[PDB]
RNA sequence: AAAUUGAAGAGUUUGAUCAUGGCUCAGAUUGAACGCUGGCGGCAGGCCUAACACAUGCAAGUCGAACGGUAACAGGAAGAAGCUUGCUUCUUUGCUGACGAGUGGCGGACGGGUGAGUAAUGUCUGGGAAACUGCCUGAUGGAGGGGGAUAACUACUGGAAACGGUAGCUAAUACCGCAUAACGUCGCAAGACCAAAGAGGGGGACCUUCGGGCCUCUUGCCAUCGGAUGUGCCCAGAUGGGAUUAGCUAGUAGGUGGGGUAACGGCUCACCUAGGCGACGAUCCCUAGCUGGUCUGAGAGGAUGACCAGCCACACUGGAACUGAGACACGGUCCAGACUCCUACGGGAGGCAGCAGUGGGGAAUAUUGCACAAUGGGCGCAAGCCUGAUGCAGCCAUGCCGCGUGUAUGAAGAAGGCCUUCGGGUUGUAAAGUACUUUCAGCGGGGAGGAAGGGAGUAAAGUUAAUACCUUUGCUCAUUGACGUUACCCGCAGAAGAAGCACCGGCUAACUCCGUGCCAGCAGCCGCGGUAAUACGGAGGGUGCAAGCGUUAAUCGGAAUUACUGGGCGUAAAGCGCACGCAGGCGGUUUGUUAAGUCAGAUGUGAAAUCCCCGGGCUCAACCUGGGAACUGCAUCUGAUACUGG
């Protein structure tokens, strides 16, 4: 970049990116668990594993990684379907 | 507050879709004859209780697929 | 955020000011929500300039709009004046 | 290519001055043209050396198109007369380019290079 | 951007005295008054219906010393103004500043009045003025400044003055050199052989 | 009170006529150019072409009151000395006024440029419902106790440069756990789950580890529900042309369910139904940013979308996402392309449609200027710093408006020129002479306003333990203008420095002589030129404009010559060679009904500017400005039911 801050903002815009996708594929990745019990019929597994989402979704969305809708919708959807099943 | 649209059913294929036609006169612009005019309208009819021909009220509401943001309220006039 | 300003029409060496209540990125001259008072720093003081719509400056700093260094100035004066 | 300059005070001033500069220079290039074509006194040349060649000299350098064009006319003989047309004070352009379209002549710079809108005309026709 | 050529001329163009010169003279003891300027003068001009239009706009546009551009914006601001257009016409020329000064008498001619006013000699409600069109108002009072009282083209100008009709809407006091526009003059206040009508056909075409 | 209360025709077909019909002219307008000419000023305008390419400077920073900090300069200091004993220079130490580089915060999504793309994820009008929203704002509570890092720096090392490699080492409002957790999110509920950060100013007992504790106020941080502003989304109507384009469509149209977004949605995926669009113009092709408005017109229209303002789109070309409240980012990142620059040859760097400026193209469009003083934006508690936004200045008669280039007197009316029947006429009161004025330009002298604030003190209130500090409001003192030699006023010198351009046969205001002789030439249209040419060219005279005047280009007008208002088709251009007939348009007469068309009223909206009316301010005018009227339109509701439609 031209500008001395330019420079500086695209330099901590790749530290926030490698941050945020670190927390991001965490965070993913306790959601793909739920939807893999769900898949496998355990209801213990996938409450469990939902009961372990749940804090995570939660703060990432406090920590602004994502908006509180989106984890609210997660959990709305992830909860109707463990309960449909047992 | 109920804004509301009246119209004829030109297809009652779809699930829980219709076709309305909405027709009106309008003076035209330049020359001064009043000229027919027609708005099709892709509308909600959960349950399908409208049929090809029916005369039916509708009303406007959210987005319910790439085409239909209207529903329909209720039938006026059936099977002429 | 929303603030009370003047708009600088007029001529040149003729300032008159026109002030307006807007979103702060637009332009000095640019899109404005309400026109509030004018600021004529050339008047001949004579008569008039100076005029403004005090009841809504109020309303909209009640709604949290700021005010300028220079129309913070034209208020203290026109309550002076009455 | 060289000349006395001299600094003034106001621009509108000078404008006039370099404005008169430039008629006396116009009234001479006409007169020195009207002469040119009137000096052989006859609709034609007496004789066969009608046959011509014509060259098209732009120069990045002021200093050297009246000073090569000199040593250019001496070169010139009876038989084959050579003649520069629209001497540039640099590079090239779409009114040179056209100049050469008009009547064959080569196209030639002692530096030059060719511009986007240039090379699109000295490609297309034959040049 | 003034008429400055020989004045007579224009007088002898559209066959009537323009009051270009003080009137110190018999007007026909200057030059051959009744008679075109030029080779062909004592020729007839078989004249047509625009020529008449033409030559009535330009006396009236000689008789004030207004050149086309600005007359012509006199005209549509009569037009613009309310009531009969050819009688704006005049109110608007007769309020002119170079021709207030000349009708108090400041000025032989109204060239010469514009002379006052131009070169800083004529005030309005004590106040510079010195732009020759500037409109005088109802009620104004134009004055000779002090400086510029003891110019004797003013006394000989006040009493060629005193020689003429007496305009009716100004009161003029001649030893203080100062007077008052009372009221825009009426239609019936100027000459009856202006055709301001033809003016106003001429501009409508 | 006023505020669309306004409308012209002429030449040219014929021997002549009337009609038909085109061509042409008088008018307004312009971001103009060219030719001749050119004094001053005010206000405006200034690449219409190549969304061609760009050297150089500048156009986005700021905060030490978040943080470790010193390298510059500035003081200060135990202690070195300049020592001529209070003046001091340097060795030192961030002690502090500050501050390079660094982490961190907020801004680089605004301001400014352009109109390529787009006939619709556009614009305009009018409505909807499923949403987010930094800074500013109201409400109610938090702001507990910890942890591991890292740039800077240090050591070693690679590069020509750009910029790196190792290992050390350290701070925070950087970063992460843990606790706390509802008027928040999930859930029928029971329950389950989510955050944070300090930093400053001043201080009374009181005292220590002299750091501060503690007292106090300012400010920032977290949560939730609001306000305001901004933005996303959806529907309807309108918003160019072409059928020498008639059929178009597989995420296509809908349904179910999963996923997805801030949010509704074929947004996406699977499955299912077989739909959806189209002659009321789809599809395809050409062109184009839309609007307020602008120009023209009596109007209805026609033409148009510089300058000002609103929306959109773009940022070398094609694609992409990252950061962020906001971007798929105008001076950010990545990939690919086109192109250019640097290189020690191994490798690097950049994107003016920001402001100046350059090359190129063109009939044609400006200075590589001054200033943040004013308004406004970013950061900061502030002081202030930044701001080619902006205010100004330069250039160009490009336009509009104003003024000057003198005023008065001056006759047998000179000389010269021009015409003349040689009598005289004219140029012409024109000139000379005579007085007289001095705007503007020149030169000296003086001198408003655009300035509000901010800075020291002071005093009072609200604060508080407090007269501190903070903040508000009065007081005094000293101060802040790029423009600038400002506007304007006074003085000096002398008419002194300031007039050109086109036209004069009819249309069309203005006539004669000489030269030429169907030549040279003119020409908007008719039409001039072979011996008297008011038409060519010169002259004298005259007409029209005037710091301009002509020519060319260009829109509308006149043109009722695309005719809705407002025309025509026997012989003038125009009835299909004839009939049947789908779609379409139109449809006799009565009643009832409906209330879409139509009509009425009410309400909201129709941005500001512009236009118009009455006022106000610059000496006037252009120009600036107050208020009004107007925006003839759209939409919702409620009525009326004669006519049209059902």
């Amino acid at each position: 970049a031209n500008i001395k801050s330019a420079k500086k903002r695209a330099i901590q815009s790749e530290k926030a990116r490698k941050h945020n996708a670190s927390r991001r594929s965490m965070m993913r990745t306790f959601i793909k668990k739920v939807y893999a019990a769900i898949e496998a019929g355990d209801k213990a597994a996938a409450q469990k594993a939902f009961n372990e989402m749940q804090p995570i979704v939660d703060r990432q969305a406090a920590k602004g990684l994502i908006h509180k809708n989106k984890a609210a919708r997660h959990k709305a959807n992830l909860t109707a379907q463990i309960n449909k099943l047992a | 507050k109920i804004r509301t649209l009246q119209g004829r059913v030109v297809s009652d294929k779809m699930e829980k879709s219709i076709v309305v036609a909405i027709e009106r006169f309008v003076k035209h612009p330049i020359y001064g004859k009043f000229i027919k005019r027609t708005t099709k309208l892709h509308v909600h009819d959960e349950n399908n209780e409208c049929g090809i021909g029916d005369v039916v009220e509708i009303r406007e509401c959210r987005p319910l697929s790439k085409t239909k943001s209207w529903t329909l309220v209720r039938v006026v006039e059936k099977a002429v | 955020m929303v603030t009370i300003r003047l708009a600088r029409h007029g001529a040149k060496k003729r300032p008159f000011y026109q002030v307006v209540v807007a979103d702060s990125r637009n332009a000095r001259n640019g899109r404005f929500i309400e026109r509030v008072g004018f600021f004529n720093p050339i008047a001949s003081e004579k008569e008039e300039g100076t005029r403004l719509d005090l009841d809504r400056i109020a309303h909209w700093v009640g709604q949290g709009a700021t005010i300028s260094d220079r129309v913070a100035a034209l208020i203290k004066e026109v309550n002076k004046a009455a | 290519a060289g000349d006395e300059v001299t600094v003034v005070r106001d621009e509108k001033k000078a404008r006039e001055v370099a404005l008169y500069r430039q008629g006396k220079f116009r009234e001479v290039k006409l007169a020195r043209q009207q002469k040119s074509k009137l000096e052989n006194m006859f609709a034609n040349m007496t004789e066969g050396e009608v046959h011509e060649v014509n060259i098209v000299l732009k120069a990045d350098v002021q200093g050297s198109v009246e000073a090569i064009s000199d040593s250019l006319l001496k070169l010139s003989t009876d038989e084959v007369k050579v003649k520069i047309i629209g001497s540039g004070v640099g590079g090239i352009t779409e009114t040179d380019a056209t100049l050469a379209a008009a009547s064959n002549a080569i196209l030639v710079g002692f530096n030059v290079r060719a511009d986007a809108s240039a090379r699109k005309v000295i490609e297309a026709e034959s040049l | 951007a003034r008429y400055l050529g020989p004045k007579l001329k224009l007088s002898r163009r559209e066959g009537t005295d323009l009051f270009l010169k003080s009137g110190v003279r018999a007007i026909d003891t200057k030059c051959k008054i009744e008679q075109a300027p030029g080779q062909h003068g004592a020729r007839k001009p078989r004249l047509s219906d625009y020529g008449v239009q033409l030559r009535e706009k330009q006396k009236v546009r000689r008789i004030y010393g207004v050149l086309e551009r600005q007359f012509r914006n006199y005209y549509k601001e009569a037009a613009r103004l309310k009531g009969n257009t050819g009688e704006n016409l005049l109110a608007l020329l007769e309020g002119r500043l170079d021709n207030v000064v000349y009708r108090m008498g400041f000025g032989a001619t109204r060239a010469e009045a514009r002379q006052l006013v131009s070169h800083k000699a004529i005030m309005v409600n004590g106040r510079v003025v010195n732009i020759a069109s500037y409109q005088v108002s109802p009620n104004d009072v134009v004055s000779i400044r002090e400086k510029a009282k003891k110019q004797s083209r003013v006394k000989a100008a006040l009493e060629l003055a005193e020689q003429r009709e007496k305009p009716t809407w100004l009161e003029v006091d001649a030893g203080k050199m100062e007077g008052t526009f009372k009221r825009k003059p009426e239609r019936s206040d100027l000459s009856a052989d202006i055709n301001e009508h033809l003016i106003v056909e001429l501009y409508s075409k």
